RNA sequence: GGACGCGACCGAAAUGGUGAAGGACGGGUCCAGUGCGAAACACGCACUGUUGAGUAGAGUGUGAGCUCCGUAACUGGUCGCGUC
C-alpha cells in the first residue's frame, strides 16, 4: 500500500515575527525519513530539513523539524518576510515517495477594500464573434471576495472565470480579474452589463456597470 | 557550484513521446541518486521516477510506470526522462533533483533544476489576440484610473507581458493564465495610472509568445465614446 | 619386602571408523534491522538479533565434543612368573 502524507493546514495567514507550525501525518511508519521543502511561486523547491529534524546546511536556525511517531512538524520559530511561501513534507522511507499537499503561508495585514473597474469588450474583438467583459478588483485584503455578473439585471452563472495574483511583495494585497464570456449575438441582445463586488473592506457591496452602446 | 538544468520540454499531442534532459554541473551524477518530480499548474509536487547509483536500479510512480524510462549518461554527466504514450494529465513542470549525500542530507533532495514545462494537448500552437482594456471616460476608482490588455486564445503557455518596454512597472498586475473550455489560454495584464494624464500619456503593452513567433505591441487609449 | 626383566589385565595421550544432538560446543553461510563506503535495492564493511535459520545438512568444514566399534605411544596402575 502507498504511504499517505496528510498535511495541514492547507493555508495559513500569519504576521512577521509569529511562531508557526505545519504538520504532516503519515499513514504508516516512515521511520524518520521525512524532508521539508520551501517553494516560492515560479521557483524550484528548496530543502530545509532532512531525516525529520536535521537542519540542512546553510538553512537558518529558526526552521526546525520534529517527529512524534508517525506525525511530523515543521516549526518556524519567528517568521521573517522572506519566509512567506508554500511548504511541503516528503516521506522517502520507501518507494514510491509521497509529498504532502502543501501549506501556503501568507502575510496578514490590515483590511483593504478593492478598487473596482469594469471593461467592455473592444470593437476589434466583437468583430471576431466573441465578447469578453472584464471586472477588476484591485489591491485588496483579505483574499475572500465575491464577484457576480448581471446582464440587464439577470444573474449570470457558469460563463465567467476568475484569476488572482499572488500576494503583492510590497503591500501584501491581492488583485483579481473576473472575465465574462459571451457570443457576439448574446452580447448584442442586452444593454446593461454590471459586475457586483462584495468584500469585507467595503461599507456596502459595490456595483460597476456600463451600457453596451454608450462607450 | 552545484547546478541542474532541465531541457527538452514543449508541446506534444496525446499518445506522443518526449525526452527530457537533466544536465548536471559541479558534481558527478554517478555518486548520487537522481530523481524526477513534477508539478501540474496549481497542484502539488508529484514524485515521478528515480535511478540509484552503482546498481542502476530504477523506480517509478504508478501513474507513469511502463510509459516512462529514467536513465543516466555519465559521459555527458546528464540524466534523462524518456516519456512515451503521453496523456493530457502528464502536463506539468518537470524538475530533476539530486538526492544528497547520505551523511549530510539523509534522503533529502538537496538540489533542484529550474524545471521544464511539458504540455500534452491536442490543441495546436497559436499566438494570442490582444485587445485593449480601455480606461473609462468616468472619473475614478480608489483615486486613479485603470487600463490594460486582454491576451486571449493563445497556446501553449507561456506568454510574457510588459508595459512601455519595461519602463512602466509600478501598479502593474499580470494575472496567471487560465485555461478556457476551448483548451486555449487567456489572461489580462492591468495597470493603474493617473486619470488626468490619459490623453497626454502613452501606455503600450508588449506581449511576447515565443512558441508561435508572436510579439505584439498594443497601445491602449481611452475609447472614442 | 625392594629392584630389574618378561607377560597379561586395566588405564591412556594419539588415531581410524560410526550416529545422534541446533544454536547453551563452535565457525561458516543465509535472513532481518541499524550505521557506514559519494551507496534506500544490488555489492562490501561494522554493530545488533536465534521468542531469526536443517542436526535428512541446502558447507571447498557437517570442524570440535560426545554416543558406539577398533589401532595405540606410555612417563601409568595391578597381578603372575623368572632373577638378584
Ligand atoms: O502519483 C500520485 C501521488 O502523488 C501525490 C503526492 O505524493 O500527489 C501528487 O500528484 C497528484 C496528481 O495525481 C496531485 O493531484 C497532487 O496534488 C500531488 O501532490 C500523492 O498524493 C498521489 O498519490
Ligand atoms: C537452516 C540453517 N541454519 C543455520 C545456522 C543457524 C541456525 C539457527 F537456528 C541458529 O540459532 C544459529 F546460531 C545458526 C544454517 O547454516 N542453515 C543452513
Ligand atoms: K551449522
Ligand atoms: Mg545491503
Amino acid at each position: 500500500s502507498d504511504i499517505q502524507m496528510t498535511q495541514s493546514p492547507s493555508s495559513l495567514s500569519a504576521s512577521v515575527g509569529d511562531r508557526v507550525t505545519i504538520t504532516c501525518r503519515a499513514s504508516q511508519s516512515v521511520s524518520s525519513a521525512v524532508a521539508w521543502y520551501q517553494q516560492k511561486p515560479g521557483k524550484a523547491p528548496k530543502l530545509l530539513i532532512y531525516s525529520a529534524s536535521s537542519l540542512y546546511s546553510g538553512v537558518p536556525s529558526r526552521f526546525s523539524g520534529s517527529r512524534s511517531g508517525t506525525d511530523f512538524t515543521l516549526t518556524i520559530s519567528s517568521l521573517q518576510p522572506e519566509d512567506f511561501a508554500t511548504y511541503y513534507c516528503q516521506q522517502s522511507y520507501s518507494f514510491p515517495s509521497t509529498f504532502g499537499q502543501g501549506t501556503k503561508v501568507e502575510i496578514k495585514r490590515t483590511v483593504a477594500a478593492p478598487s473596482v473597474f469594469i471593461f467592455p469588450p473592444s470593437d476589434e474583438q466583437l468583430k471576431s464573434g466573441t465578447a469578453s467583459v472584464v471586472c477588476l478588483l484591485n489591491n485588496f485584503y483579505p483574499r475572500e471576495a465575491k464577484v457576480q455578473w448581471k446582464v440587464d439585471n439577470a444573474l449570470q452563472s457558469g460563463n465567467s472565470q476568475e484569476s488572482v495574483t499572488e500576494q503583492d511583495s510590497k503591500d501584501s494585497t491581492y488583485s483579481l480579474s473576473s472575465t465574462l464570456t459571451l457570443s457576439k449575438a448574446d452580447y448584442e441582445k442586452h444593454k446593461v452589463y454590471a459586475c457586483e463586488v462584495t468584500h469585507q473592506g467595503l461599507s456596502s457591496p459595490v456595483t460597476k456597470s456600463f451600457n453596451r452602446g454608450e462607450c | 557550484e552545484v547546478q541542474l538544468v532541465e531541457s527538452g520540454g514543449g508541446l506534444v499531442q496525446p499518445g506522443g513521446s518526449l525526452r527530457l534532459s537533466c544536465a548536471a554541473s559541479g558534481f558527478y551524477i554517478s555518486y548520487s541518486s537522481i530523481h524526477w518530480v513534477r508539478q501540474a499548474p496549481g497542484k502539488g509536487l508529484e514524485w515521478v521516477a528515480s535511478i540509484s547509483p552503482y546498481s542502476g536500479s530504477t523506480y517509478y510512480a504508478d501513474s507513469v510506470k511502463g510509459r516512462f524510462t529514467i536513465s543516466a549518461d555519465t559521459s555527458k554527466n546528464t540524466a534523462y526522462l524518456q516519456m512515451n504514450s503521453l496523456r493530457a494529465e502528464d502536463t506539468a513542470v518537470y524538475y530533476c533533483a539530486r538526492q544528497g549525500y547520505r551523511r549530510r542530507s539523509g534522503r533529502g533532495f538537496d538540489y533542484w533544476g529550474q524545471g521544464t514545462l511539458v504540455t500534452v494537448s491536442s490543441a495546436s500552437t497559436k499566438g494570442p489576440s490582444v485587445f485593449p482594456l480601455a480606461p473609462s471616460s468616468k472619473s475614478t476608482s480608489g483615486g486613479t484610473a485603470a487600463l490594460g490588455c486582454l491576451v486571449k486564445d493563445y497556446f501553449p503557455e507561456p506568454v510574457t507581458v510588459s508595459w512601455n518596454s519595461g519602463a512602466l512597472t509600478s501598479g502593474v498586475h499580470t494575472f496567471p493564465a487560465v485555461l478556457q473550455s476551448s483548451g486555449l489560454y487567456s489572461l489580462s495584464s492591468v495597470v493603474t495610472v493617473p486619470s488626468s494624464s490619459l490623453g497626454t500619456q502613452t501606455y503600450i503593452c508588449n506581449v511576447n509568445h515565443k512558441p508561435s513567433n508572436t510579439k505584439v505591441d498594443k497601445k491602449v487609449e481611452p475609447k472614442s465614446c
